[PDB]
């Protein structure tokens, strides 16, 4: 196949695991020092989709509103993942209690999932891709990408 | 007291 074809192919891939929501392959387990984790059932290969980061798609006025009362309320956990689009800043918004797993992905920055923008029709999506072999009963791991230095004098888990 | 995810 051309380089075409399997880029199209792969999209179609992509696209059709974004509408079924479907999350196989993945369960809940607590992980020591952690909280909730996600933790593979089976093996992942490099490159394979591994779960979409579900939320709420929201634009910066209304992300900027939230961050502004979630601050309010300490039990309120961090699940707003920005990122830039078309010149613009959008969020998905994962705050909310759901079924959905990758909101539940811890953080390393030598982890095994990484985050790529996924376009559907100029919809924006999150998804998660394994950047190698994932075993099966390894945690999921992806890198938050915050560096902050506020971030990491109150979270010093992301410095590593 | 809150962090961020950001794509990088
Ligand atoms: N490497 C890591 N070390 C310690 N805590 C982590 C971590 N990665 C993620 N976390 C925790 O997970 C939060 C992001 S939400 C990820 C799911 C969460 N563990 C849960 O039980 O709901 C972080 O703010 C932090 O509390």
């Amino acid at each position: 196949k051309s380089k075409a074809e399997l880029q199209s192919e792969e999209r179609k891939r992509i696209d059709e695991l974004i509408e079924s929501g479907k999350e196989e392959g993945m369960k809940i387990d607590l992980i020591d020092g952690k909280g909730r984790g996600v933790i593979a059932t089976k093996q992942f290969s490099r490159g394979d989709f591994v779960v979409e980061y579900h939320g709420d798609l929201i634009e910066i006025t209304d992300a900027k509103k939230r961050e502004a009362l979630y601050a309010q309320d300490p039990s309120t956990g961090c699940y707003m993942y920005y990122f830039q689009y078309l010149s613009k800043t959008y969020c998905v918004d994962a705050t909310r209690e759901t079924n959905r797993l990758g909101r539940l992905i811890n953080h390393s920055k030598c982890g095994n999932c990484q985050t790529k923008l996924h376009d559907i029709d100029g919809v924006p999506h999150l998804i998660l891709i394994a950047s190698r072999d994932i075993a099966a009963g390894e945690e999921l791991l992806f890198d938050y990408g915050d560096r902050s230095k506020a971030s990491i004098e109150a979270h010093p888990w992301l410095k590593h | 007291k809150r962090h961020r995810k950001v794509l990088r």
